[PDB]
């Protein structure tokens, strides 16, 4: 709340 | 965009081994991680393990390791799991799944259609079909018993399909190394026998099609 | 390891419900929970990820809540295309771990089974082999009970069963069992009895045949 998105 | 086709079905026999594929699209296949999931038709999900395109590092979940090994090919975008000393206990549907980064960890948000594995000594053999009439040798109810096939599918029709309604075809089951399944119609008393009813059972893996008359007595 | 559980295994409700879905995580997994909807057959997508409340590019109606050990997906207006079974999943440590999962069916009248036996086939029996049939069609709800009874008492060996999807056109769902043994065995003996016990009502409904009146 909010993010840390695009995988590895 | 993003797709992960999987291998297509595998047989094998038990103490052998069998390794299965995963390719990739849609998306850059080193930036995401490939987790693995077995599904026998009893128990839910299990996790196998996990492996990154980018570095190779895997990691597996301790009730799988020593049988698993997750590989990866970075020039095709494909990733490959290979299961050694098969048992019984490895006959089931295996999902490759890409993971994300949210929050703190990871989700899977894209899973490939799945690769079957059985692990048999059959090989190709056609079924018997018995033709179940009433017993005494509004409504009649015949059977047809498909009994003794291998591999999967059959397809089962009455009438070459002129009797639709009334019909229910079973899951084929395991009745010792071999697949075992039953169909049942259901039509007034006024067309059996006055008429017949022939179950049609096909085996493609066998090349077999086959009529069954369904006859009074037994 | 977390093990992750959802009480129900099999839920009914009809469509335009409200229909909730629980999972408990044998501890605290820090909202780190996912749950994924497999189908009879294109079989696997995700649907909402952490804590129960991300989407994905999933209809509205579906939302997820929870925290500390419980957790719940709700479908809100259910539809035809969300009949399906639903697993969560916890990433909060590892191994990962799924709840057993929880296949949604739709409601209908209750509906007793219409049992039918079989005697071998004279063809099976030429081959050394015998099989007793018994069908249950069309009954509802899906639980249901199959004894088979040889000469009067109860056998469990040599019995397989298959069950049915529910249907699509009615609800009803519908069981096969096969009772197998030799020849010779099938032989020794006079009486074949199926007795399917259904909640429709307390006395089982019987079906049966004697070798010798035949």
């Amino acid at each position: 709340r909010p993010s840390y998105i695009s995988h590895l | 965009e993003v797709q992960l086709q999987q291998s297509g079905a595998e047989l094998v026999r038990a103490g052998s081994s069998v390794k299965m594929s995963c390719k990739a699209s849609g998306y850059t296949f080193t930036s995401y991680g490939i987790n693995w999931v077995k599904q026998r038709p009893g128990q839910g999900l299990e996790w196998i393990g996990y492996i990154n395109p980018g570095n190779g590092y895997t990691k597996y979940n301790e009730k799988f390791k020593g049988k698993t090994t997750l590989t990866v090919d970075k020039s095709s975008s494909t990733a490959y799991m290979q299961l050694r000393s098969l048992t019984s206990e490895d006959s089931a549907v295996y999902f490759c799944a890409r993971s994300v980064y949210y929050g703190g960890s990871y989700y899977f948000d894209y899973w490939g259609q799945g690769t079957t594995l059985t692990v048999s000594s059959a090989k190709t053999t056609p079924p018997s079909v018995y033709p179940l009439a009433p017993g005494s040798a509004s409504m009649v109810t015949l059977g047809c018993l498909v009994k003794g096939y291998f591999p999967e599918p059959v397809t089962v029709t009455w009438n070459s399909g002129s009797l639709s309604s009334g019909v229910h075809t079973f899951p084929a089951v395991l009745q010792s190394d071999l697949y075992t399944l039953s169909s049942s119609v259901t039509v007034p008393s006024s067309p059996r026998p006055s008429e017949t009813v022939t179950c049609n059972v096909a085996h493609p893996a066998s090349s077999t099609k086959v009529d069954k008359k369904i006859v009074p007595r037994d | 390891d977390i093990s992750m559980t959802q009480g129900t295994s099999s839920l009914s409700a009809r469509l335009g419900d409200r229909v909730t879905i629980s999972c408990r995580a044998s501890q605290d997994i820090s909202n780190y929970l996912n749950w994924y909807q497999q189908k009879p057959d294109g079989t696997v997508s995700l649907l909402i990820y952490y804590g129960s409340r991300l989407h994905s590019g999933v209809p509205s109606r579906f939302s997820g809540s929870g925290s500390g050990t419980d957790y719940s997906l709700t479908i809100s207006t259910l539809e035809q295309e969300d009949i399906a079974t639903y697993f969560c999943q916890q990433g909060n440590t590892l191994p990962r771990t799924f709840g057993g999962g929880t296949k949604l069916e739709i409601k209908r009248a209750d509906a007793a089974p219409t049992v039918s036996i079989f005697p071998p086939s004279s063809e099976q029996l030429t081959s050394g082999g015998a099989s007793v049939v018994c069908f249950l069609n069309n009954f509802y709800p899906k639980d249901i009970n199959v004894k088979w009874k040889i000469d009067g008492s109860e056998r469990q060996n040599g019995v397989l069963n298959s069950w049915t999807d529910q249907d699509s056109k009615d609800k009803t769902y519908s069981m096969s069992s096969t009772l197998t043994l030799t020849k010779d065995e099938y032989e020794r003996h006079n009486s074949y009895t199926c007795e399917a016990t259904h909640k429709k009502s307390t006395s089982p409904i019987v079906k049966s045949f004697n070798r010798n009146e035949c």
